[PDB]
C-alpha cells in the first residue's frame, strides 16, 4: 500500500480535502489506506469510503454504457465495420471497473465485514457487497454472470434479514439498501414484480413509522422515501 | 435508470 | 510509450470515443499517442489534442483552487492548527499538475510546433504553448516564477505577431488567442488595462470583418466574441 | 474566473 506511511487521521482528513476538490479518486485511494490500517471504521469514515468508490465506480458504469451502447450499434444489419477499436476501448473500461469492483469487495471480505458487529454496521458493509456485485453483474457476459448476480442477491438478502430484525423501518441504511436490492430484482435478476413489491412494502413500512422521529430524523428518511416513490413512478 | 444510494 | 503499439489511426478513432465517454484522461493519453507517431496533426487532431488536456488540466486548476483556499484560510489568525496535509494534498494535486504541463509542453517542443509551417497550425500550437505556461505561473511561488511567466508571455506573443500578419481578424484560432492572452495579462502580468485594451481592440477588429463571412463562419467567430465581451463585461 | 478557450 502506497498509503502505508501515512498516518490513519491524516488520510481521513485527506479524503475529506478530496471530497471537497470532487478529486473522488484520490478520496478512494485515502480511503483505502484508512481501511488498510486495520481498525474498525466509524459511521462518518464508513460514508466517506461508501461516497468515495460510488463516485469513481459511478463514472465507470456511465463511460461504459456510453461505449456499450456504441458497440451495440456498430453490429446492426447496415452498420460500417470500423474494426476492433470500440469492444477493445469498451473492455478496457470495463477491466478498469471491475477492477475497482474486486478492490472494493476485498477490503469488505479483509475484513471489514468480520469485524462488524453492529447492525448498522453489519448492514452497511453486506449493502456494499450486494452493489459492487450489482456492477460485476452488469457487465457479466459469461460463465460466472449466474454466480455474480448470486453474490449479489444473497450479500442483499443478509442484510435485509438483519436490517428487518434490528433496525427500524425508517432506518437510512435499512431504507438504502430496500432500495438497492429492489434495483437489482428490477434491473439483474429480472425479477420487476419483486422490485415493486419491495419498493412498495418498504415505503409504507417507513410512512407509519415516521410519527417516531425527531425533524431531522424525518428530513433523513423521507429524501431516500422519495426515492423509492420515484423508481415506483418510473415502473408502474 | 433508477435511484440508488 | 504506453501507446507504442497501437495504430496512429486506431488512437485518433479511440480519443474520439473518449470523449463521448468523458474519459478525458483516456483521451489525452491517446492523443499523446497519437503525436508521439511523429506525423503531423490535422486540424480535427490539434483540437482533439486541445480538448483532452485542457479538460484534464481544468479539472486541476479547479482542485488547486479549492485546497488552496482552505490552505489560505487555515494561515489566518484565529484558525486552529490542523497540521501538514492541508499543504501535502495541495502540493500533491500541484505536482500532478505541474506534471500535465510539463508533458503538454513536451508535445509541443518535441516536436510539433517546429514542425508546424502553416500560420494555423503553428498560431495554434504556440497558443497551446503559452497557455500551459500560463497555468505553471498560476501555482507558481519561487525563484522561477518571473521565468515562467515570460515563457508563457513570449509563446502568445509569437503567436500573436504570425497571427496579426497571417489570418483574418475573424479567424478563431486568432480570437482565441487574443482572449488567452488576455486573461494573461489581467491575471498573471498584472496589467489589467493591457487586458482590456486587447479584449476590445480584438473585438472591434473581428466586428468590421463579419460582413466577409458565411453563416457558419459568422457563427463560429461571434462565439468567441461573446466571449471577448463577457470578459469586458468582468472587468469593467 | 474569466473565460478561456
Ligand atoms: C451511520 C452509518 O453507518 N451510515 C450513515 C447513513 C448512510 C448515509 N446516509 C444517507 O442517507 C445517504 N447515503 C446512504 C444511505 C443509505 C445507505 C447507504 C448510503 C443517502 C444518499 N445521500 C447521501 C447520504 C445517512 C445514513
Ligand atoms: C483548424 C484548427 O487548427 N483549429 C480549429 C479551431 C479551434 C477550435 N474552434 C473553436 O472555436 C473552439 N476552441 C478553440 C478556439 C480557438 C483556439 C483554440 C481552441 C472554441 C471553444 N469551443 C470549442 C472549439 C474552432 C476553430
Ligand atoms: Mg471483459
Ligand atoms: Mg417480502
Ligand atoms: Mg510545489
Ligand atoms: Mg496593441
Amino acid at each position: 500500500g502506497a498509503m502505508g506511511s501515512m498516518e490513519r487521521a491524516s488520510l481521513i482528513q485527506k479524503a475529506k480535502l478530496a471530497e471537497q476538490a470532487e478529486r473522488y479518486e484520490d478520496m478512494a485511494a485515502f480511503m483505502k489506506g484508512a481501511v488498510e490500517k486495520g481498525e474498525e471504521l466509524s459511521c462518518e469514515e464508513r460514508n466517506l469510503l461508501s461516497v468515495a468508490y460510488k463516485n469513481v465506480v459511478g463514472g465507470q458504469r456511465a463511460a461504459w454504457r456510453v461505449l456499450s451502447s456504441i458497440e451495440q450499434k456498430s453490429n446492426e444489419e447496415g452498420s460500417e465495420e470500423k474494426g476492433p477499436e470500440v469492444r477493445e476501448y469498451r473492455e478496457k473500461v470495463e477491466t478498469e471497473l471491475q477492477g475497482v469492483c474486486d478492490t472494493v469487495l476485498g477490503l469488505l471480505d479483509s475484513h471489514l465485514i468480520k469485524e462488524a458487529g453492529d447492525a448498522e454496521s453489519r448492514v452497511f458493509y453486506l449493502k456494499m457487497k450486494g452493489d459492487y456485485y450489482r456492477y460485476l453483474a452488469e457487465v457479466a457476459t459469461g460463465d460466472d454472470k449466474k454466480r455474480i448476480i448470486d453474490s449479489a442477491r444473497s450479500a442483499y438478502q443478509e442484510a435485509m434479514d438483519i436490517s428487518k430484525k434490528e433496525m427500524p423501518p425508517t432506518n437510512p441504511i435499512r431504507l438504502g439498501l430496500a432500495l438497492n436490492f429492489s434495483v437489482f430484482h428490477y434491473e439483474i435478476a429480472n425479477s420487476p414484480e419483486e422490485a415493486i413489491s419491495l419498493a412498495k412494502t418498504t415505503f409504507d413500512e417507513a410512512m407509519a413509522d415516521l410519527h417516531t422521529l425527531s425533524e431531522d430524523s424525518y428530513k433523513d428518511s423521507t429524501l431516500i422515501m422519495q426515492l423509492l416513490r420515484d423508481n415506483l413512478t418510473l415502473w408502474t | 435508470f433508477p435511484a440508488t444510494v
